[PDB]
Order: C-alpha cells, then sequence, then structure tokens
C-alpha cells in the first residue's frame, strides 16, 4: 500500500550516509 | 549526436558525487556543504564565463 512514489524529500543526507 | 562541449560534465559536477537511491535511481550529492537532491544539477545549466 505505497502508491506515493515521490514523497517530496530528498535522497538519504550526507551525515545519514 | 553532435559531439561537442557545450553541456558535458561528464562524472558529475566537481564535489558531487553519483549515489545509488533505495528505489535504484541514482541521485547527486555535493561535498562542499554536505546537501544531497534528487533533481539533476549538472544538467541544470547552459551558460558560463570565460
Amino acid at each position: 500500500g505505497s502508491t506515493l512514489p515521490i514523497p517530496g524529500t530528498p535522497p538519504p543526507n550526507y551525515d545519514s550516509l | 549526436g553532435s559531439p561537442v562541449d557545450s553541456n558535458d560534465l561528464g562524472p558529475l559536477p566537481p564535489g558531487w558525487e553519483e549515489r545509488t537511491h533505495t528505489d535504484g535511481r541514482v541521485f547527486f550529492i555535493n561535498h562542499n556543504i554536505k546537501k544531497t537532491q534528487w533533481e539533476d544539477p549538472r544538467m541544470q545549466n547552459v551558460a558560463i564565463t570565460g
């Protein structure tokens, strides 16, 4: 039940990578 | 088509990196101020100064 392909928030931050 | 250095960079811009998203789509990420983006920064260009 995803549907939403693009939420709006950018990819994973470098700090979290 | 039309081989020229009009709007081509190759391995992304300086300080940037091509990272693979959890969905498979490779996004762009800069190492200057640690900030990634879905859009293409190397593509959004059509002018310079020389």
